[PDB]
DNA sequence: TGGAGAATCCCGGTGCCGAGGCCGCTCAATTGGTCGTAGACAGCTCTAGCACCGCTTAAACGCACGTACGCGCTGTCCCCCGCGTTTTAACCGCCAAGGGGATTACTCCCTAGTCTCCAGGCCCGTGTCAG
DNA sequence: CTGACACGGCCTGGAGACTAGGGAGTAATCCCCTTGGCGGTTAAAACGCGGGGGACAGCGCGTACGTGCGTTTAAGCGGTGCTAGAGCTGTCTACGACCAATTGAGCGGCCTCGGCACCGGGATTCTCCA
C-alpha cells in the first residue's frame, strides 16, 4: 500500500527525530485484524554516548544495546517493576535514541480498556508509557522486529509545541535539564507539564 | 480525693479471714499491689491488641496476658474465676 | 509422630563448643547434663510463651514473630529477625 | 427506670467492674474496651488479693497478731513460690528478710 | 601439650559467628518440647532459627559466668556448682 | 496549594518524620501528640542510628571488609561502653562474642 | 510492609560512603531503630500519663531521652534533638 | 565527704541481715563506694522527674517512678 | 570473767537483725548523703521525708540482697569471711558497673 | 557431762493512738437509646511446611594413655571478733519563717478533624562487583 | 566464580489549608510541709587490746579430662510431592462509643475503744569452761 513509512523515513540525526515524530498516528496490527489509531502527543531523546542520562553512557557495548549499527530505525524494548517495558527507536549514530512516552486512541477504547488490567479517567486512560506498552502487547519477544517489514506495525501521516527539559533523571550531571522534550500545547492529557517553560 | 483499693482489699480480708485486721502500710502494700499487678496484665493485653492488629480488648486478651504473667497454678485459678466472672455476667 | 528423649541430640562437642566460645579451658564431665537440664528450662519458657502468643492468634504455626515476642517479655531482645 | 445494680454485683465480685472500666478506658491501652475485659480483670485481681492476704493472716495468727502489718505479706509472699516468682523484683517496706542462715555458718 | 589445643579452640571459636548446635537436634528438640504445650502444631523455619540463636547467647554467657565463678575459686576447671551459683546471682 | 515540602526536610533531618508522627498517633501513647515531638524522636532515632553506623563502618574497615555484617555491629555496639549500656539486655543475631580469654 | 532501610542507607552514606550494609545488618537496624523508638515513646506515655497531660510535646520526649539513655549519648541526643526543632520551627 | 556517715557498724548490721557471718577491713569501703553508685542512679532519675514537672522538691512518687524504671520495684509509698 | 567465742555474738546479731523489720542505717547521715549526691545535679533541692525514707528502703534492700549474694560468693570459694572480690563478682554477675 | 553467767520468753498491768465504724454528700457509675464500624464468618489462592530417598563426608563416638590439676592435710601468722571505756553526734521536741505545692479562673494558641492533591517509597527480574 | 545487592510504574499516605474547641500556660492566693537552729538526754559509734581462728601458701597424690586415632553414623544438601493453612477479601451484624438523666456508693471528716508496744519479775534454755 501506500499510507506506510518505511526506513528511509527515519534517517535523520537525534533533534529531527525528536521534531518529526509528534502528531503522527501509530497504528498497531493485532491479529484480529482490528486497528487503534493513536496519536503520539511527546517524545524524549537521548543523544548518545555523550549523554549521562543514556544507556551507553561512557562507551556501554552492553549485549542487550546492540540494535543501531545495522540500520536506523530499530525496534527496541528493555525490561523496567520487572514486568515493565519501554519503547525505543535508535536514531542514526551509535547510541543515539529516542523514547516513545505517551499517546492518545480515539478508537477501540474497549480494547486497552480490558486489556491493560492484570479509575478509569480519559486522563489517565494512557498516561505512562509501560501500561500503553502492555496495551500494544509488545513483549520482550519482538526486539528484533525490524520496524517497517510484514504486516506490523507502521507510522501514519497525521492532519503549539513549547520544549522542556529532562525531569526525573536526577540533579546531576550537565545533560539532565537540556530542554529537549517536545509536547503540544493545550492538551490537557500531558501527563507530565512544565509551567516555568510555558511562557519561554 | 484520691481513689484507692482500700475498702476491696477489706472486703476481700473479712470473707477470707472474718477476725482479722489490717494496717494502713500493710494497705498501702496491697494498693500498689493492686495497681502494678493491673497495670501489667493491661500493658500485655496492649501489646497483645496491637501484635495481633486489633482495636479492642476483649475478655481474652485479658486471658491470654494472665497466662504470659502469672506463674502456673496462679494462671490457672485465676483464668478460672474470669471465666467464671464472665459467664455470671453473661448470663445475668 | 510421638517424639522421645532428643534432649541428647545436643551433644557433648556441642557443649564444649559453646563453652570454648566462652573462654572455659576445662569443662567437668558432669557439666553437660547440667547443660541439658539449663537449655531445657530455657526452651520450655521461650516456647511456652510463644506457644501462647501463636493460640492467642487462632494459628497452627509458630510465627519467629512469636518466639521474638517471647523473648522481649524475658527480658532479652533478639535483633534480626524482624522484631 | 429500673433497680440499680452493680455490674461487680451482677457478677459476684467485690472489686469494681465499673472502675477497672474507667482505668483501662483512661490509661491509653487500647481505643476501644470490651464488656467482659473488666469483669475478667476484677475476678483476677480479686483472686490475687484473696491469695496474698489468707497466707498473709495465716502468717498473722503464727506470731500470735490480730492486724495484718508488712512484715506479713513479705513472708507470705518470700514462703509461696508462685507470688514469689510473680512479685521477685518487688520490695516491700517494712519486710525484713526470711530466717535464713547458711549451713557451713552454723557451729559444730 | 595439654591446653595449647583448648586455647586455640577458645582463639577460634570467638572469631566465629556461627551456629555451635547442629541444626537438627535442635529443631527436634524444640518440637519435642512443643508437645506438651499443644499438639499438632507447625513451626516457621525462622522460629527454629531465633530459638537457637537465643539458646546459643545464654549458653555462652552462662559459660561466661560460670568461668568467673571457677577462676574465684581458684581453679580452672568449670564444675557444675560454678553453674548453679551464677544461675542463683542471675536470678534463675 | 503551595510547594509541598516535606516536614522532614525542614528539620534537616533524614528519618521519615511523618511516618514517626504517625506511629506515635497510632501507637496509643497519648490522646493528642505535639507538633515537635515526631521531628526530636526522628533526630535522636538518626543520632543513635549514625553513631552505630560510624562504629559499625570503622569495625568492618579494620577487618579489611566493605560491607557491614552483624559481627561488625556487634562489635561496635560491644566496644562502646554506652552502647554496651543501652543494648546490655540484647542479643544481636548471628553476632559472636569478643576475643576475651 | 514499612521499613527504615533507605533511611539507615542515606545515614551510611552520609557517614561512611565507600561502605555498603548486608541484609541482615539493615533487619538488625530496623530492630534497633523500632526498639529505642518503642522505649521512647513509651517513657514520654508514662511521663504523660503521671504529669496528668494528654500531650507528648519535645519536653517530654527530652526527658525520655535523657532518662533512658546514658550520658555522653544523652548529651549529644539532646543537643541533635534541641537543633532539629529549632530549624523546623524558624522556618 | 558524708558518705562517712554510712558507719561501720551500719554495713555490718547490713551484712548481718544478709546472713554474713565474717567480714573483711576492705569490705566497708566497697560497700560505700557500691551504696554511692546506686543512689546516684536513682537519685539522677529522681531529679530528672522532679525537673519535668516544674517543681523544687523530690517527692515519694518520683523516687517509685525511678526505682521501677531500674527494675526495683518499691511498695508501700503509694501507687 | 565471761567471752563469748568468735561466731556465738554473729549469729545472735543475725537472728536479731534477720526477726527485725527495722531501718538500720541511721536517719539523718543518709539524708546528708542524699543531699549531696543531688546537689551535684541540681542545687537548692528539697526533699519529702517520705522520698528520703524510700530512698532508704530501696538502699537497704539492695545492700541485703548483695550481701547474700557476696555470701553465697565467698562460701563458694570454702570461706566463711567476705572480701571485696566477692562483692565484685557478685556485681559482675548480676550486670552491674 | 555439771555450774554459772548470760540471753530469751511468758505472763500481768498500762496507756496510747491508730484502726474501724457512722454520716453527709458529691461525683462517678448505671440505664436507656442510637449509630457507626470493628470484627466474626465464609471462601479462595497460593506460600510454604512436612514427609520421604539417597550420597558424600564431616562430625560424633568409643577407647587408650598420660599428665595437669583438683583436693586433702598441715603450719603459720595476720586479722578480725568481742568487750570495756571515752568521745561524739543522732534524735526528740518546739518555734518559726519562709518557700512552695496545690487549687482556681481565664484566655489563648495549638492540635485534632477533614478535603483535596500529589510526590516519596514500595514492588521487582538482570548489571555488575567482593569476597 | 557467583550470588547478594544496587540502579533502574503507581498509589496511598503525607502535606497544605481551614475550622474550632479544649488543654495547657499564667497570675494570684492559701496553708501544709520543709528547713534550720537550740536544748539535752543518751543511745550509739570510735578506739584500744588480747587472743583464737581462719585465710593462705606449700606439698603430695590419685584420678579424670585433654588429645589423638580409628570406626560409625546421621547431619546436610539436593530433589520431589502433597496439602494444611496463612493471608487476603467481601459482607453484614451486633457490640461498644457516646450522650443525657438518675442515683447511690465511696470518700472526707470525726468519734471512739481495743490491739499492741513497753516495763518488769521469774521461769527456761544457751553457751563456755572445767
Amino acid at each position: 500500500h501506500l499510507t506506510r513509512l518505511g526506513l528511509e523515513f527515519f534517517d535523520q540525526p537525534a533533534v529531527p527525530l525528536a521534531r518529526a515524530f509528534l502528531g503522527q498516528v501509530l497504528v498497531r496490527r493485532l491479529p484480529n485484524g482490528t486497528e487503534l489509531r493513536g496519536r503520539i502527543v511527546e517524545t524524549e531523546a537521548y543523544l548518545g554516548p555523550e549523554d549521562e542520562a543514556a544507556h551507553s553512557r561512557g562507551g556501554r557495548q552492553t549485549p542487550r544495546n546492540r540494535g543501531m549499527f545495522m540500520k536506523p530505525g530499530t525496534l527496541y524494548v528493555y525490561i523496567i517493576y520487572g514486568m515493565y517495558f519501554c519503547m525505543n527507536i535508535s536514531s542514526q549514530g551509535d547510541g543515539a535514541c529516542v523514547l516513545l512516552r505517551a499517546l492518545e486512541p480515539l478508537e477501540g477504547l474497549e480494547t486497552m480498556r480490558q486489556l491493560r488490567s492484570t479509575v478509569l479517567k480519559d486522563r489517565e486512560l494512557c498516561s505512562g508509557p509501560s501500561k500503553l506498552c502492555q496495551a500494544l502487547a509488545i513483549n520482550k519477544s519482538f526486539d528484533q522486529r525490524d520496524l517497517a517489514q510484514d504486516e506490523a506495525v507502521w507510522l501514519e501521516r497525521g492532519p503549539a509545541v513549547v520544549a522542556a527539559a529532562r525531569v526525573g533523571v536526577g540533579h546531576a550531571g550537565e545533560w539532565a535539564r537540556k530542554p529537549l522534550r517536545f509536547y503540544v500545547r493545550g492538551s490537557p492529557w500531558v501527563s507530565v507539564v512544565d509551567r516555568v517553560a510555558e511562557q519561554d | 480525693r484520691k481513689e484507692s483499693y482500700a475498702i476491696y482489699v477489706y472486703k476481700v480480708l473479712k470473707q477470707v479471714h472474718p477476725d482479722t485486721g489490717i494496717s494502713s502500710k500493710a494497705m498501702s502494700i496491697m494498693n500498689s499491689f493492686v495497681n502494678d499487678v493491673f497495670e501489667r496484665i493491661a500493658g500485655e493485653a496492649s501489646r497483645l491488641a496491637h501484635y495481633n492488629k486489633r482495636s479492642t480488648i476483649t475478655s481474652r486478651e485479658i486471658q491470654t496476658a494472665v497466662r504470659l504473667l502469672l506463674p502456673g497454678e496462679l494462671a490457672k485459678h485465676a483464668v478460672s474465676e474470669g471465666t467464671k466472672a464472665v459467664t455470671k455476667y453473661t448470663s445475668a | 509422630k510421638v517424639l522421645r528423649d532428643n534432649i541428647q541430640g545436643i551433644t557433648k562437642p556441642a557443649i564444649r563448643r559453646l563453652a570454648r566460645r566462652g573462654g572455659v579451658k576445662r569443662i567437668s564431665g558432669l557439666i553437660y547434663e547440667e547443660t541439658r537440664g539449663v537449655l531445657k528450662v530455657f526452651l520450655e519458657n521461650v516456647i511456652r510463651d510463644a506457644v501462647t502468643y501463636t493460640e492467642h492468634a487462632k494459628r497452627k504455626t509458630v510465627t519467629a514473630m512469636d518466639v521474638v515476642y517471647a523473648l522481649k517479655r524475658q527480658g532479652r531482645t533478639l535483633y534480626g529477625f524482624g522484631g | 427506670r429500673a433497680k440499680a445494680k452493680t455490674r461487680s454485683s451482677r457478677a459476684g465480685l467485690q472489686f469494681p467492674v465499673g472502675r477497672v472500666h474507667r482505668l483501662l478506658r483512661k490509661g491509653n491501652y487500647a481505643e476501644r474496651v470490651g464488656a467482659g475485659a473488666p469483669v475478667y480483670l476484677a475476678a483476677v485481681l480479686e483472686y490475687l488479693t484473696a491469695e496474698i492476704l489468707e497466707l498473709a493472716g495465716n502468717a498473722a495468727r503464727d506470731n500470735k497478731k490480730t492486724r495484718i502489718i508488712p512484715r506479713h505479706l513479705q513472708l507470705a509472699v518470700r514462703n509461696d513460690e508462685e507470688l514469689n516468682k510473680l512479685l521477685g523484683r518487688v520490695t516491700i517496706a517494712q519486710g525484713g528478710v526470711l530466717p535464713n542462715i547458711q549451713s557451713v555458718l552454723l557451729p559444730k | 601439650r595439654p591446653g595449647t589445643v583448648a586455647l586455640r579452640e577458645i582463639r577460634r571459636y570467638q572469631k566465629s559467628t556461627e551456629l555451635l548446635i547442629r541444626k537438627l537436634p535442635f529443631q527436634r528438640l524444640v518440637r519435642e518440647i512443643a508437645q506438651d504445650f499443644k499438639t499438632d502444631l507447625r513451626f516457621q523455619s525462622s522460629a527454629v532459627m531465633a530459638l537457637q540463636e537465643a539458646s546459643e547467647a545464654y549458653l555462652v554467657g552462662l559459660f561466661e559466668d560460670t568461668n568467673l565463678c571457677a577462676i574465684h575459686a581458684k581453679r580452672v576447671t568449670i564444675m557444675p556448682k560454678d553453674i548453679q551459683l551464677a544461675r542463683r546471682i542471675r536470678g534463675e
